[PDB]
């Protein structure tokens, strides 16, 4: 506890002392490049020359989103999207590398334009650790 | 050496370099009242002979440039009548050694 | 010019080894030992290249020579063998 | 590069700066850039034969380069070109292009001024490349005609033709990016075509332009104008091509396309139907784009905006420091093998360790080469995998191919081969560089021993908290991992924590025992503090280097008890001898005062900050010098391990009870504030009845406030002092203060007793509102309560008035703090950039990147700052009587020889005349020493920092040889006298067989030897230290060898050392100059003032000392003060009146009727000018009406008739009438010349002169120094030249804080003296200590160039040092532009140059070369 640092009762921490929740919202849209040329939320795969991410696409459903129960980690793909070029090129959203948690809430709506808009919230319980500030 | 009271006309000043090898010095009577050399802070400056200088540069593997410099107009350089090139040896006391000797080349 | 080399007689630099020379000979030798160079000391069960080089240095069986350059470019070559290690 | 190249591998030894001849640009070009397009021609989304194009380099990861066919990683890029439709001025030279035109005839290309002119011969003489061009231009600019004929050197009557035309020359002015001339009814005005400017430059003679700043081969003036514009390859302007359909070209690509578009408009326009006054429109557009590509941030012009409204990054902007190439990509870099996390304090880590979290150790790696030694272990790390802690990430085969152990199908069956590298995890005890930014120290970055631990923090030992400057308040730190068996050696053998223990910054140790350990060590080391066996045994076990020997208890019979002192002494190692005296310390210490440790065991005294902290004579400072840095590093831990364990169990806390002051003491405090409140009222009502006489050179208000702010502080200080003294020894706050772990008197004072007077800008809270501080008060309220005095403690709590006023003053603090960090920021960097290149060379000399000498031996002594301690020179002080008693041996007097009790020969030694010759010559030199020391240290200061702790050498001898102060010595008089003489000869700093170097050696050891002869005189060595032959010879060898250690190490980078050693203590400065003798601006602002070499300084002052036999006499001083204090007529005048008195014999004013009669017994103007002077004003400046009169009389002479009243006359008046139409207006002129122009008495500028009874140490007739206070005068003005020549003063003493002036009057050498003095007094104001040499160097540097060289962009950065070196600070692009235009050749010997060239700098480890001697090699095998 020397020099503006402190000792914390672990038996207290266990009982839920100074314990907090954490949420992060990831967002995406199906951009319209010109006319009828639109992006598509789906679970992509090895089809011609798509530059897909190095994360787990397997956590995505057919709609190209995680179900709000699943535990997500590392660079696990949480929003699957594809942009076409004149087959398909990857436009997926991985999780923040430096983060991990459980999918809390997936929200599928429409943008003012009339295009698919999606928001993904991820939950984490953070526990008071050794280098934590107070 | 000329000890003028207030001023020397620029017409008279033309005659100063006019007669070499002889060198003419201009000193204001008012400045000479106090001997600056005598001051607490002013250390002892010593003019070095052509040989004394040659030896210094030889003994320290120096170019004339590498040497710490002194202005030709320096109060002590005027006092000793230092001409350009002439090296001065300066002996001051030190709080690390007892004495320390530096050298200053003229400009 | 090769007037750059100062002879053995007439040498002014410290007869002692600089803190930097030690660190560099030790390092240089460690790096060489480390890249499978021949070791001149009996490594008495020794395995770390720096320790092997420190063993080499204590026994003064280091075949290196320090070229100490002066502000003008002239140099004095001193051997690791001939340099006092008071440090 | 990454592939094998046949080509020889060399190092850049020189950087030749030049300019491109258009010709070169064409030859060097791989592509003629033709189309402002990028690609997609004939449909295909692939590079066009115009811009980019494979002729230059690849955009795609293709392999094709089509020039070298090498590929993106390998290929640097290839240059192109655009042949420009018309010539354009290179933006960066525009002014130099103008100045060259200002020098030459714009008709024949002849250097306007010939060698026929004498001043031209003087300029042309200048050997300097640029100063020549500067002197030439100043002479040629004012020449407006090209001479066909000119007067000869022989005779001026018969002129000689020098050649060249006779055209008139234009007055050139810059209009944006164009040049316009003005020739000579009415002057002629026309613009100057680039084409024309170029032709003149082409016609400039080789001899002419080489005499100007230029070079025939690399920098011709004509090349400053562009005709062939080089096109930088794609890697300079990267197409950040995202996706297949999209691109994303760089700013520079657009600017070049913009230039190309502009060029073709002009090329077609001039070729086809040229409207000619539209050609000059498209020409100006190409001139804009080419200028604006190189510089967009142009002086008063429109920024060439990008489509977006964005300004377009110019190439200048790219390299422009802090983040440009130079400062941000070359002097600094983001790096691989680096980590950073939150730092946490750990007591169970060894000093030099660093707790690395497992995750971090599993990320960072080390390239270990597979060798027979490690092959066995390395295969097991490879086996372990990249996921187990002691594992490996990659195996790199000889074939230069990387094996990723995370995926390789062979990851399990890799059979290592010697030579291959295993990039294994960082394991325990690998050396690593740990760092805490801001890095203003050698100490801010140290080498630590890895200790892989769990949990996400970097754990560090608490005693290393101090040099890093780290707190655990959420603080983070960097870690760097060396990759060579060579750079590990660098770290381990040069920058390890144990090594850094004793700092050369202050010749003291930079780490000591802190907080919990400091608090606990006081508590443990007490008479009261005793330990029961159970715990004594555990305390012993905790010390790892315990001998396993239970110490004999201090108390045996009642119950076996041990004292703290006894068991702490277990960590203190044998051979540690420490002695210290505080206040009233006796050898039977009464208060447990001072400190005595023998053979590493405590005898008496409590251990606290002064002992076990970072003190100059520290238990730490001793342990390092006397045992080893490795030993000392262990002592740190061992002390902590014990103390922290005892304190874990003893426990320690703080509560509101510790702020609670005892009731009657609170009554006393309340009363102390109350009596101080009434003492203020008395002074307030006193000043309200005009009685209160104003101080000299101060308002009645200035003086009233001074007294008020004084009482209100006296009060707070006294009331505080009451609380401190009342507080018990058990008071936990007092305990931390006593130990020195945290807390000071003021902290106790403000918490328990009284917060005190709040201050903003030195003055107590002023009236922000009309005549009141807050609406809560009445107007014109000057009370303690109204101007900001806080009556309460922090315990009782502040009132709302008290709250706001404290908050006001508090805020001023955070502002100042925020400002002070910024300011010191710059100060540290200019200090460091001005000294980088200064090193100690193998000739013991101090030089820079030019090889120019700064110091002749580092720090005037040639010693390494780290190996120095304060020691006293015993022969300096005391009575000549006591000197005699302590040093004189006389074998010819029965009561003045050494008694045989001292030495064996004692009986036979008496009467030896030949031996008395030795002791006579010995004392005669000892006497010489005393006279010399007193010449050096004039004040009689004996305690000076020197290299060998002789006191400790003798101490350790007595212990070493168990010397009995009873039995007579076996030394002879020759054994001592001649032994000490022979030691002196072996103390070498400089070795050299010549008079210059040998006489230099003599000087370096001058001071040290005084101390030697002083502490090794025959009387002392026999009577004091009762040394044997053995003891003495050992002492001698030890002095010799210990001295030889203490000298500086060639490669010692003392430039940076000194810079940081001034720069870091600068950052720890509070300032400005308290919150009120003289009030001189000090600290951070004064230092800013010094380095800048500022002419208009904030507080200029003179300090005049009185003439020898006048020091005591106040009246003598009062006289000189009166003789120098500048008095004007204006200061004594009440009113100036212009009356109409037409009769010189009669006066319209009835007062003056008496004055006329008398100054008319024993033609004039009818206009009177009457001046009324003030009696009190005349009396403060001790003037007479006649004095004043004669002064006005002598100013106008025989042009003004002056009459005046006598010093008795009720009204003081001076009447002035003019001598011999439009006359009244003439008197208004004379009245201003009277007030404003006339000087009555004293030296000009010398405004307020103060009387000071300064103290002074000076020798007494008896011998000893004594307090001889003398009178002194202080100023508020500076004029040395005149106040020196003043009678009654000492012009051998007179000092001025304007060192600029002392340089001007007393010479550069004496200017140096004043400079160091000021620099020292800025550092010593904050109390802090910096060793001589550091400030001495900076002062020496600022001076060697005969005059005052500023530490600015203007000063040191305008030196003859490297081009790249200088550009690494402040002017950058501007420096490098001249670099090419003057064809500079960078030597590449500055640190910077190598740092830029990615080469090993000639610094420390790089100052020498290493060679293998095949001879010695074959000899070993
Ligand atoms: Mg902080
Ligand atoms: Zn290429
Ligand atoms: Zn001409």
């Amino acid at each position: 506890n020397q020099e503006d640092s402190m000792i914390m009762n672990q038996s207290s921490i266990d009982r839920g002392l100074f314990r907090s929740l954490f949420f992060r919202s990831y967002m995406d849209q199906e951009k319209k490049y010109g006319m009828s040329i639109t992006e598509t939320f789906e679970k992509p795969q090895r089809t011609n020359t798509l530059r897909m991410k190095h994360g787990t696409y397997d956590k995505l459903d057919d709609d190209g989103l995680i179900a709000p129960g699943v535990r997500v980690s590392g660079e696990d793909v949480i929003i699957g999207k594809t942009t076409p070029i004149s087959s398909k090129r990857d436009a997926s959203t991985p999780l923040r590398s430096t983060e991990n948690g459980i999918v809390d809430q997936v929200l599928v709506t429409t943008n003012q334009d009339g295009l698919k808009f999606v928001k993904v919230r991820v939950r984490t319980t953070k526990i008071p650790q050794i280098g934590d500030k107070f | 050496i000329f000890v003028y009271q207030n001023n020397i006309t620029p017409s008279a000043m033309k005659l100063v370099p006019s007669i070499p090898p002889a060198t003419i010095e201009t000193f204001n009577e008012a400045a000479l009242v106090v001997n600056i050399t005598h001051h607490e802070l002013v250390p002892k400056h010593i003019r070095l002979s052509s040989d004394e200088k040659r030896e210094l540069l030889k003994r320290y593997r120096l170019k004339e440039s590498q040497l710490p410099r002194i202005q030709r107009a320096d109060p002590v350089a005027l006092y000793l009548g230092l001409k350009r090139g002439e090296v001065v040896k300066i002996i001051r006391k030190s709080e690390t050694s007892g004495r320390y000797a530096s050298y200053r080349i003229c400009m | 010019l090769k007037e750059k080399a100062i002879p053995k007689d007439q040498r002014a630099t410290t007869p002692y080894m600089t803190k930097y020379e030690r660190a560099r000979i030790l390092g240089t030798r460690a790096l060489q030992i480390s890249m499978n160079a021949p070791v001149f000391v009996d490594l008495e069960g020794e395995t770390d290249p720096l320790r092997i080089a420190m063993k080499e240095l204590a026994e003064k069986k280091i075949p290196l020579v320090i070229r100490r350059y002066l502000p003008d470019g002239s140099f004095e070559d001193w051997s690791v063998e001939e340099l006092i290690v008071d440090l | 590069g990454q592939q094998y190249s046949s080509a020889p591998l060399r190092t850049v030894k020189e950087v030749q700066f030049g300019l491109f001849s258009p010709e070169e640009v064409r030859a060097i070009s791989v592509a003629k850039i033709r189309f402002p397009e990028t690609m997609d021609e004939t449909q295909t989304r692939a590079k066009i034969g115009g811009l980019n194009d494979p002729r230059l380099g690849s955009i795609d990861r293709n392999l094709k380069c089509q020039t070298c066919q090498e590929g993106m990683n390998e290929c640097p890029g290839h240059f192109g070109h655009i042949d420009l439709a018309k010539p354009v001025f290179h933006v960066g030279f525009i002014a130099k292009i103008k100045k060259v035109c200002e020098c030459v005839c714009m008709h024949c290309g002849k250097l306007l001024l010939d060698e026929h002119n004498e001043l031209m011969r003087q300029a042309l003489a200048i050997k300097d490349s640029k100063k020549r061009f500067a002197a030439i231009w100043t002479l040629c600019k004012t020449k407006m005609v090209c001479e066909t004929d000119v007067p000869s050197e022989d005779d001026p009557t018969q002129l000689v033709s020098r050649g060249g035309c006779g055209n008139t020359q234009p007055t050139i002015r810059k209009d944006g990016l164009k040049l316009v001339g003005s020739w000579k009814d009415e002057p002629e005005l026309r613009v100057l075509s680039t084409e024309e400017i170029l032709n003149i430059f082409k016609h400039i003679s080789v001899k002419d332009f080489t005499s100007l700043g230029f070079n025939e081969v690399f920098s011709r003036p004509e090349w400053m104008i562009l005709t062939c514009l080089p096109v930088p390859p794609p890697p300079v302007r990267p197409s950040i091509s995202f996706n297949e359909s999209q691109r994303g070209e760089d700013d520079l690509t657009f600017k070049l396309a913009d230039i190309l578009k502009a060029n073709i408009s002009l090329e077609t326009l001039e070729h086809n139907g040229a409207p000619h006054h539209a050609i000059e429109e498209a020409e100006s557009l190409l001139q804009f784009h080419v200028a604006t590509y190189m510089d967009n941030d142009i002086a008063g012009q429109p920024q060439a905006l990008q489509k977006s409204g964005r300004p377009v990054k110019s190439i200048r902007a790219r390299l422009k420091g802090k983040e440009g190439r130079i400062r941000g990509n070359l002097m600094g870099k983001r790096v691989d093998f680096s980590a950073r996390t939150v730092i946490s304090g750990d007591p169970n880590l060894e000093l030099d360790q660093v707790g690395v979290p497992k995750s971090i150790a599993k990320t960072l790696t080390y390239p270990e080469v597979v060798t027979p030694y490690n092959i066995d272990r390395l295969t097991q790390l490879v086996r372990n995998g990249p996921n187990e802690h002691p594992g490996a990430k990659y195996v790199i085969r000889d074939s230069g191919d990387r094996i990723d152990l995370r995926y390789s199908k062979r990851a399990g069956d890799i059979q290592l081969q010697y030579g291959w590298k295993v990039e294994r995890h960082i394991m325990d005890n690998d050396p690593v560089l740990f760092n805490r930014q801001p890095s203003l120290h050698k100490m801010s970055m140290m080498a630590h021993r890895v200790k892989v631990i769990p949990y996400s923090t970097f754990r560090l030992n608490l005693s290393v908290t101090s040099p890093y400057n780290a707190d655990f308040d959420g603080d983070e730190m960097n870690l760097h991992v060396p990759q060579s068996e060579e750079t590990r050696a660098e770290l381990s053998q040069l920058c390890a924590v144990p090594l850094q223990i004793v700092s050369p910054q202050s010749n003291k140790p930079c780490m000591g025992i802190v907080q919990d350990t400091l608090c606990g060590i006081r508590k443990l080391t007490l008479r009261d503090t005793f330990i029961e066996l159970d715990q004594v045994l555990n305390m012993l076990y905790w010390v790892p280097d315990w001998d396993g020997v239970i110490p004999t208890p201090a108390i045996i019979k009642p119950k076996p008890l041990w004292s703290g002192k006894q068991i702490l002494s277990v960590a203190i190692p044998n051979g540690i001898h420490l002695q210290r005296f505080d206040e009233g310390t006796t050898l039977l210490s009464p208060k447990d005062n001072g400190m005595l440790i023998i053979d590493g065991q405590i005898i008496f005294g409590v251990v606290e900050k002064k002992t076990v902290g970072s003190s100059n004579g520290g238990l730490i400072h001793v342990v390092t010098r006397e045992k080893g840095p490795q030993v000392c590093a262990k002592l740190f831990g061992n002390i902590q391990k014990v103390v922290n364990f005892w304190l874990l169990h003893n426990g320690f806390s703080t509560g509101i009870g510790d702020t609670i002051a005892d009731g009657p003491t609170m009554r006393e405090i309340t009363e102390t504030i109350a009596e101080a409140k009434k003492k203020v009222l008395d002074v307030t009502k006193e000043a309200q009845a005009n009685l209160l006489t104003a101080k000299h050179g101060m308002t009645l208000r200035e003086s009233f406030e001074d007294n008020v702010v004084r009482f209100l502080n006296e009060a707070r200080d006294k009331a505080g002092r009451l609380a401190e003294v009342n507080l018990k020894d058990l008071n936990n706050v007092k305990q931390m203060v006593m130990a020195g772990s945290k807390g000071s008197f003021i902290n106790i004072a403000q918490m328990s007793a009284c917060v005190g007077q709040q201050s903003v800008e030195g003055k107590r809270i002023a009236f922000g509102f009309v005549d009141r501080t807050l609406p809560h008060f009445s107007k014109d309220d000057y009370s303690p309560e109204s101007k900001g005095f806080v009556e309460n403690s922090y315990l009782r709590g502040l009132t709302p008035q008290e709250f706001f006023f404290h908050a006001m003053g508090g805020r001023e603090g955070l502002i100042d703090t925020a400002v002070k960090t910024a300011e010191t920021g710059y100060i540290q960097r200019r200090l460091v950039k001005a000294l980088e290149d200064i090193m100690v060379h193998y000739d013991n000399t101090t030089r820079n990147s030019l090889g120019n000498v700064i110091q002749f031996i580092y720090g005037e002594d040639g010693m390494d700052a780290a190996h120095i301690e304060k020691q006293s020179l015993d022969t300096i002080g005391g009575s000549d009587a006591a000197f005699e008693k302590r040093y004189r041996v006389d074998l010819l007097n029965t009561d003045h020889t050494l008694d045989p009790s001292l030495l064996e020969s004692g009986s036979e030694i008496l009467g030896d005349l030949k031996l008395q010759v030795l002791l006579d010559e010995e004392y005669k030199q000892l006497v010489k020493d005393r006279k010399f020391l007193r010449e050096v240290f004039v004040d009689g200061e004996a305690n000076w920092p020197l290299p060998v702790n002789i006191r400790r050498i003798i101490q350790n001898a007595q212990q070493t040889f168990h010397i009995d102060h009873t039995k007579p010595s076996d030394l002879t008089i020759k054994d001592i006298v001649l032994g000490v003489k022979d030691l002196q000869e072996n103390l070498l700093v400089l070795r050299g067989k010549n008079e210059i170097i040998q006489n230099a050696q003599r000087d370096a050891v001058t001071l040290f030897c005084c101390l030697l002869r002083s502490r090794l005189a025959t009387r002392r060595v026999l009577q004091e230290y009762r040394l044997t032959k053995q003891a003495f010879d050992w002492v001698l060898s030890n002095i010799e060898a210990q001295f030889l250690r203490s000298v500086v190490h060639p490669g010692e980078m003392v430039g940076v050392l000194a810079a940081q050693s001034i720069g870091e203590p600068a950052t720890q400065m509070t300032l400005n100059t308290f919150h009120f003798s003289k009030k001189v601006t000090s600290g951070v602002p004064r230092l800013k003032e010094i380095l800048n070499v500022a002419k208009n300084m904030k507080t200029p002052s003179l300090t005049v000392y009185l003439e020898p036999g006048h020091a005591a006499d106040q009246e003598q001083a009062k006289l000189i003060r009166s003789a120098i204090e500048h008095t004007t007529l204006k200061s004594v005048t009440i009113a100036s009146e212009i009356y109409y008195d037409p009769d010189p014999r009669s006066t319209v004013i009835p007062e003056d009727e008496e004055i006329i009669q008398l100054h008319f017994s024993l033609q004039q103007s009818p206009w009177l000018l009457r001046l009324e002077l003030d009696r009190a004003a005349m009396n403060d400046k001790d003037l007479t009406m006649g004095q004043v009169g004669e002064r006005i009389k002598q100013t106008f002479k025989n042009d003004l008739f002056v009459i005046w009243s006598e010093d008795n006359d009720e009204k003081l008046i001076i009447r002035c009438r003019v001598v011999r139409a439009e006359e009244d207006h003439m008197l208004k002129k004379i009245e201003n010349t009277m007030l404003e122009n006339i000087t009555l008495r004293g030296v000009e500028n010398i405004e307020r002169v103060v009387m000071m009874k300064y103290d002074r140490k000076v020798p007494s007739p008896t011998g000893e120094y004594v307090k001889e206070p003398e009178w002194v005068l202080e100023t508020d003005g500076v004029n040395l030249s005149e106040v020196m020549t003043v009678p009654g003063i000492d012009p051998t003493r007179i000092y001025t804080n304007s060192f600029i002036d002392i340089m001007e009057v007393l010479g550069i050498e004496a200017g140096r003296a004043a400079l160091y003095k000021e620099v020292y007094n800025v550092i010593a104001s904050d109390g802090s200590y910096v060793n001589y040499r550091h400030m001495a160097l900076l002062v020496d540097v600022m001076t060697t160039q005969g005059g005052l060289t500023s530490v600015t962009r203007h000063g040191f950065n305008r030196s003859n040092t490297g081009a790249l070196m200088r550009c690494s600070f402040e002017e950058t692009v501007e420096i490098l532009f001249e670099a090419g235009a003057s064809a500079e050749l960078d030597d590449c010997r500055g640190v910077s140059e190598n740092v830029i060239l990615g080469q090993m700098a000639p610094i420390g480890t790089g100052a020498f070369d290493v060679m293998i001697d095949e001879e010695s090699l074959v000899k070993y095998m």
